[PDB]
DNA sequence: AATCTTTCCCACGGT
DNA sequence: TTACCGTGGGAAAGA
């Protein structure tokens, strides 16, 4: 009941 | 006369070597049906990969035996199970996977659900078979009522997987789907990514590690978006309902199938999640006139959600080609233990032609349907020279075989428990 | 009748 | 340019 995400992508901006 | 039996020795050759042929068939679980004369593809468009170290391998043997490049190549077409609707090839030239971007259901098809049907054969027209999607749901066209949880079809469950696509001013040449590729996210023309929708509660921060919660996705809920390829992950986002061009922030029925949805990007200034041509960003609102509830998002900024499903065969050529299809594939969801040891077998497309094998151990197999069959168990001793009982654990794998030595790995494996 | 789903219609803005 | 085409919003028909 716990997920493991490799990587957090950074959202870029306008 | 009938062709060989796998022997032990090409098993014990197979469990070293392994070298699988998988195929893949990535698809939505439901489809709008087509009126008329028109066509209204199905969105995001299914994909075949040819999956494994196999095909490679049987590439060489083929070739080996005096095939051109030609010749080797795998051939595929898709189309309707069980349709009068033509086939449509798919070009696999260069690469392990093809999508198929032209597909729809004419209502001259009555059927509730349907199968995609996926037939593939070498380029020297030797046969591999035909293989089947998941089942899909016709719809006329989504309702525009709240989503009832009786309605669990229509629904999305946390943990399960969506694609999600844009498109502008009904153009289908503008379609755009959410996918990674070389590690950063885009949106892609031709490529889907299925992702994970974890649902999270309202107070889990940031991080690569969280406490996912089950239920339904409702708007106004926290989700974690994780590709079910690379793992890589989006901030946490707020799934909002899409009306028109607005968000509104205080929608919290369940969200439903080919909804537009809005992804607002958690702790930020009206920052939502946003395409701008096949680059993705954050966007911000701007706040709606004397409405406090609903905010004005860009264009890129309205996504259609869709739950997808995966169909996935693995098979090897244990004796060499053979005359048959290695279709229908059996696949196994589970084993379960039961005088003698008997392990049942539970899954999808078994054939009184198969055979259990325990490692390179063939046991006598009981053919009850395509669902379930059962087998015995082998005696440890044929794992363990001495023993007369399980001394320690030991594992090993479990596979189907057929007469005609295709042997169809499954992910599972059996283990002697000591007796204690 | 009243209301939700299914089917039919058609124009926008794309090739 | 003209001819043609998915798509989404609405009208109409069905339950
Ligand atoms: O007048 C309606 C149109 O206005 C635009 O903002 C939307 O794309 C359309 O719904």
């Amino acid at each position: 009941k716990k997920a493991t995400a490799t990587t957090t992508w950074m959202v870029p901006t306008a | 006369s009938p062709p060989k039996r796998l022997t032990r020795e090409a098993m014990r050759n197979y469990l070293k070597e392994r070298g699988d042929q998988t195929v893949l068939i990535l698809h939505a679980k439901v489809a709008q049906k087509s009126y008329g004369n028109e066509k209204r593809f199905f969105c995001p468009p299914p994909c075949v990969y040819l999956m494994g170290s196999g095909w490679k391998k049987k590439k060489e043997q083929m070739e080996r035996d005096g095939c051109s490049e030609q010749e080797s190549q795998p051939c595929a077409f898709i189309g309707i199970g069980n349709s009068d609707q033509e086939m449509q090839q798919l070009n696999l030239e260069g690469k392990n996977y093809c999508t198929a971007k032209t597909l729809y259901i004419s209502d001259s098809d009555k059927r509730k659900h349907f199968m995609l049907s996926v037939k593939m054969f070498y380029g020297n027209s030797d046969d591999i078979g035909v293989f089947l999607s998941k089942r899909i749901k016709v719809i006329s066209k989504p309702s525009k009522k709240k989503q009832s949880l009786k309605n669990a079809d229509l629904c999305i469950a946390s943990g399960t997987k969506v694609a999600l696509f844009n498109r502008l001013r009904s153009q289908t040449v503008s379609t755009r789907y959410l996918h990674v590729e070389g590690g950063n996210f885009h949106a892609s023309s031709q490529q889907w990514g299925a992702f994970y929708i974890h649902l999270l509660d309202d107070d889990e921060s940031e991080g690569e590690e969280f406490t996912v919660r089950d239920g339904y996705i409702h708007y106004g809920q926290t989700v974690k978006l994780v590709c079910s390829v690379t793992g890589m992950a989006l901030p946490r986002l707020i799934i909002r309902k899409v009306d028109k061009q607005t968000a509104l922030l205080d929608a919290d029925d369940p969200v439903s199938q080919l909804h537009k949805c809005a992804f607002y990007l958690k702790d930020t200034e009206r920052m939502y999640l946003c395409l701008s041509q096949e680059r993705i960003i954050q966007f911000q609102a701007t706040p709606c006139p004397k409405e406090q509830n609903k905010e004005m998002i860009n264009d890129g900024a309205s996504w259609t959600i869709i739950s997808t499903d995966k169909a996935e065969y693995t098979f090897y050529e244990g004796m060499g080609p053979v005359l048959a299809p290695v279709t229908p594939v059996p696949v196994v969801e589970s084993l379960q233990l039961n005088d003698v040891a008997m392990l049942e077998l539970t899954g999808q497309n078994f054939t009184p032609n198969l055979r259990v094998w325990f490692g390179d151990v063939e046991a006598e197999t009981m053919y009850r349907c395509g669902e379930s069959m059962l087998c015995v168990v082998p005696d440890i001793s044929a794992f363990r020279e001495g023993w007369r009982w399980v001394r320690q654990p030991v594992q090993v794998p479990v596979t189907l075989v057929r007469n005609d030595g295709v042997i169809y790995s499954t992910s599972l494996t059996f283990t002697y428990t000591p007796e204690p």
